[PDB]
C-alpha cells in the first residue's frame, strides 16, 4: 500500500515464529522499539498489528 | 497563514514536482549523450521544454510572493533563484528571435568546416582537425593560414549574430533592473542581506583588477621567458621588444599555453614525470584508475561512490556502431544518480580528468541533503576549484609514489619542479590575462562604453596590453574574433575560470595547511588526512544555502577572493624566472614593432 | 517511472499515533478559499512517488512492515513457538508439559 493508505492487518489466535524474519538475509533494518529480538519467539501478545 | 509559511510550502511543492521532471530531462539528456541517435535528440528536445515550461510556471507562480517579508535566509535564496523572469520579461517575438539566433550559433560553431582556398574537395572541422595543426605544428604559415582561414569564415557569419546578441541581452538585462548582461553575470557573486558578508556586484570587477595588479609581475616574466623561447623557435617573426604573434600559442584562441611545453622546456635532458608507460606496463584499465581515484577520496574522508555510480556511468568508449559524446562530463542527474561520461584512454590526462570529474561527483554528492533550488555551488567558481584541486594532488610525484605508479628510486630534484611548475604555469597562468582581457572587454562592449564600429580597435588594444599578444594582420569591423571560441557563442561565464584559478591555490593552501604538509606547496599531497577531508566537506555540504564569503571562511578563513596562494605556489618558479630573465627584457611594447 | 504510491504532503496539524488520513480534499495554505481546485496556495495534498531503478539508495523505494505488540487485560494468544526438547523417559528428570 501507498504509505497515506498504509495497510493494517490484525494478526490473532496462531502462533508467530519471528526467528524466520529475524534469521533472513533480505532484511535491511529490523529495529525494534521496546522489545528485543531475542525474546520475541518467547513472549506472547494478545494482538498482532502489521 | 502567513506570507512566509505559504512561500515554504510553495517551496516543497516545487521542489517535489522539479526534482522528478529534472531527473526526467537530465536522462534524457545523459541517453543522447551516451547514445547519439535522432529519437534521443527528440526526447531530449521535448523534455527541455517541458523543463523550461515548468519553470517558466513555477517562476509565474513565485513572483506573487514578495521578498522582504521573508526572513529565513534559505527560503529567501531559493525565491531570489526562482523569481528571476530570466526571458520572459522579453517579448514572445524578441526571445523567439534570441533562442533561434543562439541555436543557429551553436550549429555554426558546432558544424564549421573551414580549408584552403583553391584546395575545397575535403575540409577539416575545429575537433580535432584544427585542434592537432595549432596544437602541434612548427610552421609560421600554415598556422597562421588556419587562423586567419578560421576566423574569417567564423567571425563573418557571427558578426551579424552577435550584434544582434549584444541588443537583445542587453535589453532583458535591463528588462530584469540590471545595468547590462554584465550585471546579470557579476549578480552570481552579489550577497545580499548577510552582516558582513555581503558582496556587491561592482566589487567583483575591482577585486578582479586588485588581484591582476599582483598576478602582472609573474605574467610579465613568464611572457619574456616565453618569448625568448618562441624566438628561439622561429628565429626572425618574433621581436625583442613586442608582443607575441597570435597563432604561434599553441592554443586556437590562446585559452592555454599548455602545447608550448615542448618548446618552452627548460631542461629537456632530465626526465619526465610520465606515467603512462608503467600503467601499460602493469596493465590499467580505466575501471582500476577510477577505484584508485575512489581510493584517493577516501583516504582524505570523502564518501565513497555509489552502487549506482558503478553500474550506470559509462567510462569506456563504447565501439564503433554506438556514437558518444568524447567530452567528459560529470552527471548530477537527481534523485540520488550520479555518473561520469567519460571516453578514458590510459594517459596521465584521463587519470587527472578523471580525477577532476570524480571530484565534481563529490561536489554533487555532499549537497544531496540541501533542496533541490539550492543544490548548486555557492558561486561558480568552486564547483570547478573543488575538481582543479584533485588535479593538483593527484599530479604530485608523491601520489604517484604512494600508489606506486612512479618508481621508489625517481631523483626529485630541483629542476624536475622547476620545469613541472612551468608546465603548470603555461597551463595555469598563461589563461588568467587572457580571461580578464576577454571578460573585461565583454563587461565593456554590454555597458556601452565600446560603440559597434570600434569593438575590435579597443580589443587589440586590450590583447596588447594585457596579454602581451600582437594580430599578425590588422582585422576591421567586418570580423567577429572574440565570438569564436565555444563559451563567448553558446552564452557562457568567463570569469569562473579566473575565480576557479585563485579559489584552487587558496583551497590548495587550506587543505595543505589542514594536512601540516612542512614542505613547499607544490610538494604537498592531501591524501591520508581525515581533518582536511572534514574541513574541504563541511563547505561542501552547504551548497548553496551559504554565501561564498562565508565558504571561505570556512575554508581559507578569508572574506574575499586572494592572489597570495598563487604567488606562493610558483614562489620557486618565480624566483628561476626572474633568475633567468636578467639578459633580456621584462615587458612588452604595445606598439606594432614585431609584425602587422 | 512507478508512480503507483503516493504520500499526504500537508496537512493543517499532525498525525495522531496509529491514524490514516485517506481525504483527498485541498490543502488551504492561503487565506483565501480553494472552492475545491487546485489554483494559488491552494494544493492537492497527495502527491506521488517517482520510483525509478537507476535511482540513488536513498530515493529507491523500501517497504516497511511496522508490527504493533500490545497488551491488554484479556488473555493473550498471538504467541511464539514453545521450543520443546525431545522427551526422556524412566530417569527422574524436571518435566514442563503445558505450564
Ligand atoms: C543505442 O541506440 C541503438 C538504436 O536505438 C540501440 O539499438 C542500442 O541498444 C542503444 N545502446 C544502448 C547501450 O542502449
Ligand atoms: C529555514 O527553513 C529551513 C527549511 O526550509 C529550516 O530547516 C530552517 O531551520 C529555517 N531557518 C530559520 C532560521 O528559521
Ligand atoms: C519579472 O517580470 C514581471 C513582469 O514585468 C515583473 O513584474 C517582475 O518584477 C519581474 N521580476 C523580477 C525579479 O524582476
Ligand atoms: C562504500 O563504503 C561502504 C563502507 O565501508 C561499503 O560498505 C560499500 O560497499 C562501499 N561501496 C562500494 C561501491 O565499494
Ligand atoms: C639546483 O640546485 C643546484 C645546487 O643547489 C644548483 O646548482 C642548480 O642551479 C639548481 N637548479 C635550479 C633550476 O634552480
Ligand atoms: C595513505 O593510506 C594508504 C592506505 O593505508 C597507504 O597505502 C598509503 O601509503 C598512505 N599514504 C602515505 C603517503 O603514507
Amino acid at each position: 500500500a501507498s504509505v497515506y493508505a498504509w495497510n493494517r492487518k490484525r494478526i490473532s489466535n496462531c502462533v508467530a515464529d519471528y526467528s524466520v524474519l529475524y534469521n533472513s538475509a533480505s532484511f535491511s533494518t529490523f529495529k525494534c522499539y521496546g522489545v528485543s529480538p531475542t525474546k520475541l519467539n518467547d513472549l506472547c501478545f494478545t494482538n498482532v498489528y502489521a | 497563514s502567513t506570507i512566509e509559511e505559504q512561500a515554504k510550502t510553495f517551496l516543497d511543492k516545487f521542489n517535489h514536482e522539479a526534482e522528478d521532471l529534472f531527473y526526467q530531462s537530465s536522462l534524457a539528456s545523459w541517453n543522447y549523450n551516451t547514445n547519439i541517435t535522432e529519437e534521443n535528440v527528440q526526447n531530449m528536445n521535448n523534455a527541455g521544454d517541458k523543463w523550461s515550461a515548468f519553470l517558466k510556471e513555477q517562476s509565474t507562480l513565485a513572483q506573487m510572493y514578495p521578498l522582504q517579508e521573508i526572513q529565513n535566509l534559505t527560503v529567501k535564496l531559493q525565491l531570489q533563484a526562482l523569481q528571476q523572469n530570466g526571458s520572459s520579461v522579453l517579448s514572445e517575438d524578441k526571445s523567439k528571435r534570441l533562442n533561434t539566433i543562439l541555436n543557429t550559433m551553436s550549429t555554426i560553431y558546432s558544424t564549421g568546416k573551414v580549408c584552403n582556398p583553391d584546395n575545397p574537395q575535403e575540409c577539416l572541422l575545429l575537433e580535432p582537425g584544427l585542434n592537432e595543426i595549432m596544437a602541434n605544428s612548427l610552421d609560421y604559415n600554415e598556422r597562421l593560414w588556419a587562423w586567419e582561414s578560421w576566423r574569417s569564415e567564423v567571425g563573418k557569419q557571427l558578426r551579424p549574430l552577435y550584434e544582434e546578441y549584444v541588443v537583445l541581452k542587453n535589453e532583458m538585462a535591463r528588462a530584469n533592473h540590471y545595468e547590462d548582461y554584465g550585471d546579470y553575470w557579476r549578480g552570481d557573486y552579489e550577497v545580499n542581506g548577510v552582516d558582513g558578508y555581503d558582496y556587491s556586484r561592482g566589487q567583483l570587477i575591482e577585486d578582479v583588477e586588485h588581484t591582476f595588479e599582483e598576478i602582472k609581475p609573474l605574467y610579465e616574466h613568464l611572457h619574456a621567458y616565453v618569448r625568448a623561447k618562441l624566438m628561439n623557435a622561429y628565429p626572425s617573426y618574433i621581436s625583442p621588444i613586442g608582443c607575441l604573434p597570435a597563432h604561434l600559442l599553441g592554443d586556437m584562441w590562446g585559452r592555454f599555453w599548455t602545447n608550448l611545453y615542448s618548446l618552452t622546456v627548460p631542461f629537456g635532458q632530465k626526465p619526465n614525470i610520465d606515467v603512462t608507460d608503467a600503467m601499460v606496463d602493469q596493465a590499467w584499465d580505466a575501471q582500476r584508475i577510477f577505484k584508485e581515484a575512489e581510493k584517493f577520496f577516501v583516504s582524505v574522508g570523502l564518501p565513497n561512490m555509489t552502487q549506482g555510480f558503478w553500474e550506470n556511468s559509462m567510462l569506456t568508449d563504447p565501439g564503433n556502431v554506438q556514437k558518444a559524446v568524447c567530452h567528459p562530463t560529470a552527471w548530477d542527474l537527481g534523485k540520488g544518480d550520479f555518473r561520469i561520461l567519460m571516453c578514458t584512454k590510459v594517459t596521465m590526462d584521463d587519470f587527472l580528468t578523471a580525477h577532476h570529474e570524480m571530484g565534481h561527483i563529490q561536489y554533487d554528492m555532499a549537497y544531496a541533503a540541501q533542496p533541490f533550488l539550492l543544490r548548486n555551488g555557492a558561486n561558480e567558481g568552486f564547483h570547478e576549484a573543488v575538481g582543479e584541486i584533485m588535479s593538483l594532488s593527484a599530479a604530485t610525484p608523491k601520489h604517484l609514489k604512494s600508489i606506486g605508479l612512479l618508481s621508489p628510486d625517481f631523483q626529485e630534484d630541483n629542476e624536475t619542479e622547476i620545469n613541472f611548475l612551468l608546465k603548470q604555469a603555461l597551463t595555469i597562468v598563461g589563461t588568467l590575462p587572457f580571461t580578464y582581457m576577454l571578460e573585461k572587454w565583454r563587461w565593456m562592449v554590454f555597458k556601452g562604453e565600446i560603440p559597434k564600429d570600434q569593438w575590435m580597435k579597443k580589443w587589440w588594444e586590450m590583447k596588447r596590453e594585457i596579454v602581451g599578444v600582437v594580430e599578425p594582420v590588422p582585422h576591421d569591423e567586418t570580423y567577429c574574433d572574440p565570438a569564436s571560441l565555444f563559451h563567448v557563442s553558446n552564452d557562457y561565464s568567463f570569469i569562473r575560470y579566473y575565480t576557479r584559478t585563485l579559489y584552487q591555490f587558496q583551497f590548495q593552501e587550506a587543505l595543505c595547511q589542514a594536512a601540516k604538509h612542512e614542505g613547499p606547496l607544490h610538494k604537498c599531497d592531501i591524501s591520508n588526512s581525515t581533518e582536511a577531508g572534514q574541513k574541504l566537506f563541511n563547505m561542501l555540504r552547504l551548497g548553496k544555502s551559504e554565501p561564498w564569503t562565508l565558504a571561505l571562511e570556512n575554508v581559507v578563513g578569508a572574506k574575499n577572493m586572494n592572489v597570495r596562494p598563487l604567488l606562493n605556489y610558483f614562489e620557486p618558479l618565480f624566483t628561476w624566472l626572474k633568475d633567468q630573465n636578467k639578459n633580456s627584457f621584462v615587458g612588452w611594447s604595445t606598439d606594432w614593432s614585431p609584425y602587422a | 517511472g512507478n508512480y503507483n504510491y503516493r504520500y499526504r504532503l500537508f496537512r493543517k496539524s499532525n498525525l495522531k499515533p496509529f491514524e490514516r488520513d485517506i481525504s483527498t480534499e485541498i490543502y488551504q495554505a492561503g487565506s483565501t478559499p480553494c472552492n475545491g481546485v487546485e489554483g494559488f496556495n491552494c494544493y492537492f495534498p497527495l502527491q506521488s512517488y517517482g520510483f525509478q531503478p537507476t535511482n540513488g539508495v536513498g530515493y529507491q523505494p523500501y517497504r516497511v512492515v511496522v508490527l504493533s505488540f500490545e497488551l491488554l487485560h484479556a488473555p493473550a494468544t498471538v504467541c511464539g513457538p514453545k521450543k520443546s526438547t525431545n522427551l526422556v523417559k524412566n530417569k527422574c528428570v524436571n518435566f514442563n508439559f503445558n505450564g
